């Protein structure tokens, strides 16, 4: 494995094995879920905590008046970009007096991570973003990767055991389009009870919910403002 | 340029500079010259074979003037060779601009010196390998600087360097002398060169400069075809 | 030479009460001996309880109403909460004095509430220096309108007349009935009047049109 | 880029500094020096590392670098890091010259030395100095002067010094031979041939192999000494009639 | 076999960042809770030799007059970071005539947990305990190398932290008192201790919102101690 | 063993490692083909869907550089954005300073020096993209190049990169390029790229068209691919 | 498919979640997956097999070497 | 320059460097300090000299201060560059506030200088261990120990040097308060801690004290011979 050492060196089949690390890094984050109808972008992740008495760690963090980000992975190169995206925000804001779409952003995140995934002596940024915006044609979901392969989707779904999430999508993708908040949000956070073992779920404790309106300012919401979001479902089969 | 800035000159366990004794060694696998100060003037020489007879003998020199005074030969690799001239080009004349007078050859070789010497500690960088011969008539007395890879330098009254060295160094103890004239200064140095080279030296084979207290004058290949009439 | 500042003129008032903050501004924007134009509000909503009036050079106001703007956002995103209204005189003092050697040729007046729900106006100078006063008028008609508000809010320099707290209403007639007497004398005066209440339920805003001179 | 990288800094799991002891013993090949300071005066001995027939010995000078009006300096290692030495010294005394008008003295001379050669032992990877050198001088605090720099940057004063391998016998020697203060010169002289004389394996010491320089006290010269040949000469032949003279007693 | 120190793992971590977490592992423990009344907490010393002082090493110190901490393992890594968020804080103050938040403290300082490299250089080695009484009530916060912080009511760290949590655990509740949890600290703490417990052993660090600065002076200590 | 490692070493036969392995790191792609006709470059991209993993118009590898010149990557993603930007800071520098449009040799050649310059040091890696650049002009005609991950750049009528590369050029070959229009070239491409490539390993897949000429009087744009929707409606009478 | 055929396969497993989360396997590593899913279902005892043991049996055949990484997100 | 990071972790939660530069330390010369009340005093063993040479260039212990004294082990380079910075940052520190420079402000800085040394990028660390000795204002005699970490560490009495361990092994048994009580029996203290260390032939028993009211005095080497004489004197009236 003398070719597994840097960034710098490609493989003798060509697969530069510090981005597959660092996709593996984001593997070991917390599931999350985001997903759009043609009005309204949702995008709900699960907490996690260390041990019993602390806190839970936070995941949904605020960008902008109608940007938020989801995340998974390292926190510092989280902060670290996030920092960043506020920053990037803030400079069009003050240039031309108008809010970014989210595309020519996320093409700057794309551009800022590039750097230390060429150079030596630099590691590709662990993180997991997963952005919802507001551009004037509506709701964006994206989601990015250490390799800065960005994505526009309808639905993805990031971090651990996440794939009974896409399948759990794709048997509703039809229907998401067309859907309010409500039942769309639990269509999420149906997703999140997949993501799980079959005998611990939400119990107002874990999940957050972060929701872009074309009236509605980006809002996070924890545990408390989630207790009426979290009645209105079933439980799950034998 | 990166930020790296490491000498990869490392002592050995002994306490050798392994790089330097290379470097040596390249030099001693180079082409063959002599270099001899007879009481007037300094007469270098040194040997330079076409690979084929394609080649043209107008178009490389390697007797070399530094000043209007001042010549210098080598034994090693013309590539590093070039660049180290040009370096003692643009050093010269600083000199001669802050003094306003042609720099002594004991000061170039101080400065060259100085600089192979400080280019051998910078980091991530190999040694020259050339072994110089740098002379010129400076305030009477004439003078002979030979210097190495590993930044000395020395004082001879004839020597040489390049293959056979050994060989053209035993016969200079026996052949030289105190006193001489540029003529048999001539005679002895196309003598030594003429023991190691191949039996066809003609016009262009050698290639020959010397030095008067009148100032640095470089043959042609015309007295070099006149000079080997009853050779060596 | 080229002169690199224009006075524009303008003129604001503050009146800070038991739990109100009016902010009151014309809206002429002029130059010289001309007119640029006669609708250009001096007043600016920082928070749901702060708001700012500028006067003087116009672009520097511009451009320190965008910064203090971005850095509301930047206090935002970083602590979870907005700002207080001291910590905004604090912040404006750090800004106005980091370009001391190249001054803004600004007036700034800061209206709006405390934490505990009272009134509180900051006033400024163009080079850093603050101080919390109950009322202020900034701009032009500053000197027009200082010993008035002496008079009446201040209760200064009279016998026998005891000390009312200002109510609401009182405080409205006395901002239209200051307006109009300064706009007989001032020629910077505007037409249309600007009034920015700040009450504990939200920002109210109100105009008043003047004589059309 | 970091596999090609040659850690020359980096301590040793033996507990020393590595690079620093192969310094040392590239100090100790190729070299000899000493000196006597032991009143009126003080001396340096050299070697001579190229003693072939076909030199010039044009410089007037040699191992020995006058390196201002009052002080001297004998090399041993590798000879022209010594000459970056020697400018960057020479330099250094001049500067202070510049700063107080007063000559500089000898200590602090040594310590800014002693300060370059460890800022190039402690970081980065640069190949340390492999130049061990001595010092003599004067002073208006001390007199005569010995000093004895290292590759790490230690120094230290001496009254009778020693550099390179085949000397560490002449250390035995100087203290077999010690004297409290008696340098008359031709005392020390005769002594310092002795030395070398022992200590060199060169038969009956040829006086074109050896280098004397001595620095004497004058009140308005301060004069550095690098004696010509002719008195050695005569100095060899004097060592060796008193040898003879001292093996009468066998 | 040496690699780039920037290097994540063949399983996705990193290199050195799970080495630190090891080397927090070596150095003393401490224990601080969060209580409603005030912010309570303890530190071992560890005295080595009776010709050490014991009253100049520093466990707990002083960020500002309301925002204390504690260290661990390597003592001096600990110190760079003390002063700077001190800096920090007096900078939030100056600029804003107000105190910055607890929380505000450690983001600044886990801005820079991880800014380790070659250009623009080892990752830090200590864990810290963060309390103090903000406007949001008493606060209590551990942050760690990797910048990963979290919230905790009651963390216990470094050497003897798996018992210390478990019967952390077992003792703790949402209602607790001040000098109930004190005790029911040092009792842990001389249940994790391997010398006497005595005056000279731990020091505690107590922030109130009633009691406004973090003060504990010595022999209030013996008063405490006689209490078992 | 040892010389595989940097971007600056050599071989004992001569060659360096690093551009190879970068070389056959695009040969992973899905394949892009391009052709020019007599007014005109015609543009073909295979996007592939897995089973839902985006929306019809996520990261389109058709770019688009300068108002007249267009990019039609295939290999590594965010590299390949990256040179994009490289392209158009470098038609901006042009336009900025000579005022005019920016030709297309000089275009691939500063592209191809940046390249051939990542590929020297051992300080950053070569890059892993080989894309296609078309234009049009009045006074230049059509000219088509392509970039290696090497930063050899020369000109074609007709190239393929991706997975299959010989096989998508073996009926290149049997066009032409006089006689054709570029309106019979936008099937063409299209029926040829629903051919190649099967259905085997991927399912559905997605086609995306770029095209620049005459006939967009020198803009360079997307079709309207859903207007006269000119591949499926002969890709499915293609079949036999 | 084809190595969970002697084994008694509970109908409510969709091999497509299967192939789209084992990441560059090799088809001994899928039979591994499969016979390690089948003893996982063996441990708590269990006749016929479950999702859950594919998952976890992919989790074996990964081959994690941790060392407690938990404190992400 | 050379962007490196010399010091890395270990793999089991060490810094290399750090705890290994320590042996340098750990193959130095020995020297203790103690303080009384009312006299300090320190001095360091095993000078090994040459017996026949100069001895004033290789004291080992000098000052920064009028009011501050050093000591140190491990390799003496590394101690001379310590040593500048630190007279340069007292005179400093002399150049604001007019104090006299605290004792506790310039070990705070040679600790932190050797920290912020180890961090950095490609710095070798630090293998000396000074010790620092001083009595700032209203005379309290104090003494700190650094470390190659970086740790200054308040003591009662030293142990550093070559065989330290049996050193603070006598110190453990020699705790007495009454040690400290007559000065001169606090420097026999120092001399008979030293003599149960190496030869102490009274030629490398090299001291120096402080009365916290004047400068360091050097001690002329027949003091120190009737202060072992008068040691040997009270261990034969032991017997």
């Amino acid at each position: 494995n003398q070719y597994d050492n840097d960034v710098t060196v490609w493989s003798p089949q060509g697969r530069i094995h510090q981005i597959e690390y660092a996709m593996e890094a984001v593997k070991q984050g917390s599931a999350t879920v985001g997903l759009k109808s043609k009005t309204h972008a949702v995008l709900v992740a699960l907490k996690r905590a260390q041990s019993e008495l602390a806190a839970h760690q936070k995941k949904i963090l605020h960008v902008d008046n109608h940007i938020g980000i989801s995340i998974a992975g390292l926190t510092a190169d989280a902060r670290l970009l996030c920092n960043f995206m506020r920053q990037e925000c803030l400079d069009s804001r003050f240039v031309f007096d108008r809010p970014l779409p989210v595309s020519r952003l996320v093409s700057l995140i794309g551009s800022k991570t590039q750097i230390p995934t060429q150079r030596y002596g630099r590691r590709p940024y662990g993180v997991g973003l997963l952005i919802a915006g507001y551009d004037d044609m509506g709701p964006h979901i994206f989601q990015t990767c250490p390799s800065a392969n960005y994505f526009d989707c309808r639905a993805m779904s990031i971090g651990a055991r996440s794939q009974s999430a896409r399948t759990y999508l794709e048997r509703h993708m039809s229907e998401f389009m067309e859907c309010n908040l409500n039942e769309l949000v639990k269509h999420g956070l149906r997703a999140l009870r997949e993501t799980l073992p079959a005998e611990q779920d939400l119990t107002t404790k874990n999940v957050s919910i972060g929701i872009v309106g074309k009236d509605l300012e980006f809002t996070i919401y924890d545990d408390d403002d989630v207790s009426p979001f979290l009645e209105g479902l079933e439980e799950r089969p034998q | 340029e990166r930020g790296y800035s490491f000498s990869l000159t490392t002592f050995s366990p002994s306490g050798k500079l392994v790089q330097i004794e290379y470097a040596l060694a390249a030099v001693a696998g180079g082409a063959p010259s002599v270099g001899i100060k007879a009481a007037n003037g300094v007469v270098l020489a040194t040997e330079k074979k076409q690979k084929s007879i394609l080649y043209d003998e107008r178009s490389v020199h390697k007797v070399e003037p530094i000043t209007k005074h001042i010549g210098l030969v080598y034994s090693g690799m013309g590539p590093d060779y070039r660049v180290l001239v040009h370096r003692a080009r643009k050093l010269a004349q600083q000199y001669y601009l802050v003094y306003q007078e042609p720099i002594p050859t004991a000061q170039l070789v101080q400065r060259v010196a100085s600089v192979m010497q400080e280019y051998t500690q910078s980091g991530g960088v190999r040694p020259f390998g050339v072994s110089l011969l740098i002379c010129g008539w400076n305030e009477g007395r004439p003078y002979l600087f030979q210097s190495d890879p590993s930044g000395a330098y020395f004082a001879w009254k004839a020597t040489a360097m390049g293959k056979n060295y050994v060989n053209g160094k035993t016969f200079l103890e026996k052949r030289y002398n105190e006193d001489l004239e540029l003529e048999d200064a001539i005679h002895t140095a196309i003598l030594t060169l003429k023991e190691s080279f191949e039996g066809q030296m003609t016009e262009d084979n050698i290639e020959v400069g010397i030095c008067n207290e009148a100032g640095f004058r470089r043959l042609t290949p015309t007295e070099v075809k006149d000079y080997l009439a009853a050779i060596a | 030479r080229f002169s690199p500042y224009v006075f524009n003129g303008g003129t604001i008032l503050a009146i800070a009460g038991e739990d109100f903050a009016i902010v009151a501004s014309d809206t002429r924007l002029s130059e010289g001996f001309s007119i640029h134009t006669r609708d250009s509000p001096k007043c600016y909503k920082l928070t749901d309880k702060t708001v700012i009036g500028c006067s003087g050079f116009h672009g520097d106001c511009l451009t320190l109403t965008k910064i203090i703007e971005a850095r509301l956002k930047m206090y935002k995103h970083s602590n979870n909460k907005a700002m207080t209204t001291g910590a905004i005189a604090a912040m404006l003092s750090t800004i106005l004095y980091s370009r001391r050697f190249f001054p803004y040729y600004v007036y700034n007046i800061i209206g709006g509430l405390d934490e505990e729900g009272k009134g509180a106006v900051y006033s400024f100078d163009p080079v850093g220096s603050y101080q919390r006063d109950s009322f202020k008028a900034g701009g032009s008609a500053s000197a027009m309108l200082q010993p008035l508000l002496d008079n009446q809010v201040g209760f200064k320099n009279m016998q026998n007349v005891e000390h009312v707290p200002l109510s609401l209403d009182r405080a409205m007639r006395l901002v239209k009935d200051v307006f109009i007497s300064a706009a007989e004398r001032d020629v910077y005066t505007g037409d249309a009047l600007r009034i920015c209440i700040v009450t504990k339920e939200g920002i109210r805003e109100e105009t008043v049109s003047l004589r059309k001179d | 880029s970091r596999r090609y990288d040659s850690r020359t800094t980096i301590f040793s799991p033996e507990g020393r500094l590595y690079q620093v002891e192969y310094a040392m013993e590239a100090i100790g090949h190729a070299g000899t020096c000493l000196g006597i300071l032991a009143n009126d005066g003080v001396l340096l001995a050299a070697e001579r590392r190229n003693i072939h027939k076909l030199l010039d010995e044009v410089f007037f000078s040699e191992k020995i670098y006058k390196l201002n009006e009052d002080m001297a300096c004998s090399v041993a290692g590798i000879t022209s890091d010594a000459n970056v030495l020697t400018n960057e010294l020479r330099l250094i005394a001049q500067r202070y010259l510049l700063q107080y008008q007063e000559p500089i003295p000898c200590e602090q001379l040594v310590t800014a030395l002693c300060d370059i050669k460890q800022a190039y032992t402690q970081f980065g990877g640069k190949r340390p100095f492999g130049v061990s050198l001595l010092y003599i001088g004067w002073d208006k605090h001390y007199g005569f002067q010995l000093y004895q720099s290292d590759p790490s940057g230690n120094y230290g004063g001496w009254k009778a010094t020693c550099i390179g391998n085949n000397s560490a016998a002449a250390v035995s020697m100087l203290k077999q031979d010690y004297k409290e203060g008696e340098m008359t010169l031709k005392s020390a002289l005769a002594l310092a041939i002795k030395v070398l004389n022992k200590t060199m394996d060169v038969s009956k010491l040829s006086a074109e192999k050896v280098e004397i320089a001595t620095l004497t006290r004058e009140n308005g010269k301060t004069v550095i000494r690098v004696l010509k040949q002719k008195e050695v000469e005569q100095l060899i032949k004097k060592h060796e009639e008193e040898e003879a003279k001292a093996e009468r007693e066998k | 076999y040496d690699r780039g120190v920037n290097t994540f793992s063949p399983e996705g971590r990193l290199f050195q960042v799970e080495y630190a977490i090891e080397a927090i592992k070596l150095g003393s423990t401490a224990i601080g809770i969060q209580t409603s009344e005030g912010v309570c907490l303890a530190v071992e010393k560890r005295i080595t030799s009776p010709l050490m002082e014991p009253s100049s090493i520093e466990k707990i110190v002083e960020i500002d007059a309301h925002i204390g901490c504690a260290m661990s393992g390597l003592i001096a890594d600990a110190k760079t970071l003390i002063d700077k968020a001190r800096v920090e804080t007096q900078n939030h103050w100056f600029t804003y005539n107000e105190t910055m938040t607890v929380e505000s403290v450690t983001q600044a300082v886990s801005n820079l947990a991880l800014q380790f490299g070659e250009e623009d250089s080892r990752p830090f080695g200590v864990a810290l305990l963060f309390g103090g009484v903000d406007e949001k009530g008493p606060q209590l916060f551990h942050m760690d190398p990797s910048g990963t912080f979290v919230q905790c009511d009651a963390r216990a760290i470094g050497s003897a932290s798996e018992g210390a949590q478990s019967s952390l655990q077992e003792v703790y509740h949402k209602s607790m008192t001040l000098k109930e949890a004190i005790k029911s600290s040092l009792i842990i703490l001389k249940q994790v201790m391997e010398e006497k417990l005595n005056a000279t052993n731990i020091e505690l660090a107590t922030v109130q919102p009633g009691q406004n600065f973090h003060m504990f002076t010595k022999e209030e200590l013996e008063e405490v101690i006689k209490d078992i | 063993t040892g010389y595989d490692l940097s971007a600056s070493t050599f071989s004992p036969d001569g060659r360096v490692f690093q551009v190879e392995y970068a070389m056959k790191a695009v040969e992973n792609s899905s394949t892009a083909i391009g052709i020019r006709c007599k007014d005109g470059v015609v543009f073909g991209v295979e996007k592939l869907v897995l089973s839902k993993l985006y929306e019809e118009g996520s990261n389109k590898r058709l770019f688009n550089v300068d108002r007249h010149v267009g990019m039609a990557v295939a290999g590594l993603l965010a590299d390949a954005r990256s040179l994009a930007d490289i392209a158009r800071e470098e038609a901006s520098n042009f336009r900025s300073n000579f005022g005019y449009n920016i030709p297309l040799k000089h275009l691939a050649d500063r592209v191809a020096m940046y390249v051939h310059a990542y590929t020297l040091y051992s300080a950053v890696r070569p890059f892993g993209c080989s894309f296609m650049l078309g234009s049009y002009s009045v006074n230049d005609g059509a000219q088509l190049y392509m970039i290696d991950p090497s930063g050899v750049s020369y000109g074609y009528w007709g190239c393929a990169i991706g997975k299959a590369r010989q096989a998508a050029k073996t009926e290149i070959e049997k066009l032409q390029m006089k006689e054709m229009t570029c309106r019979d070239i936008v099937k063409e491409v299209a029926k040829i790229i629903y051919i190649v490539h099967d259905e085997v390993k991927d399912k559905a897949f997605e086609l995306e068209l770029s095209w620049v000429g005459e006939l967009t009087n020198g803009r360079h744009e997307i079709v309207p691919k859903d207007i006269r929707e000119e591949a499926e409606k002969y890709a499915k009478e293609s079949l036999k | 498919q084809i190595h969970s055929r002697k084994m008694n396969v509970s109908p409510d497993v969709n091999y497509e979640e299967l192939a789209r989360c084992t990441d560059d396997f090799n088809g001994a590593q899928c039979k591994a997956v499969c016979v390690e899913a089948g003893m996982i279902a063996l441990r708590r005892g269990a006749t016929e097999l479950t999702h859950e043991d594919y998952m976890e049996g992919i989790l074996e055949v990964q081959a994690k070497k941790k060392a407690n990484l938990q404190y992400y997100a | 320059s050379y962007d490196r990071a010399i010091t890395v972790f270990s793999p089991d939660g060490h810094l290399f460097q750090v705890e290994y530069a320590q042996e340098a330390v750990k193959k130095g010369s020995t020297a203790v300090g103690v303080r009384g009340r009312d006299i300090v005093v320190l001095g360091v063993e095993k000078k090994s000299v040459a017996k026949l040479q100069d001895e004033r260039t290789v004291r080992k212990i000098c000052a920064l201060d009028d009011n501050v004294c050093m000591a140190f082990a491990g390799l003496t380079a590394d101690a001379r560059i310590v040593i500048n910075r630190a007279r340069v940052e007292c005179q400093s520190h002399r150049l604001t506030v007019e104090d006299p420079v605290t004792v506790e402000y310039i070990t705070r800085y040679i600790a932190s200088l050797k920290q912020r040394y180890t961090q950095s990028n490609g710095r070798r660390p630090f293998g000396i261990s000074a010790l620092i000795v001083g009595f700032d204002f209203d005379g309290t005699p104090r003494l700190y120990q650094t470390d190659p970490s970086g740790t200054y560490h308040a003591w009662k009495a030293n142990a550093i040097g070559r065989g330290a361990k049996s050193v603070r092994e006598f110190l453990e048994k020699n705790y007495t308060d009454e040690a400290i009580e007559t000065d001169d029996l606090t420097i026999k203290l120092v001399i008979k801690a030293l003599l149960e260390v190496v030869q102490s032939g009274g030629k490398n028993i090299e001291l120096a004290v402080m009365r916290r009211d004047q400068s360091l005095k050097i001690l002329n080497p027949e003091e120190i011979e009737k202060y072992v004489a008068e040691i040997e004197k009270e261990k034969e009236e032991n017997e």
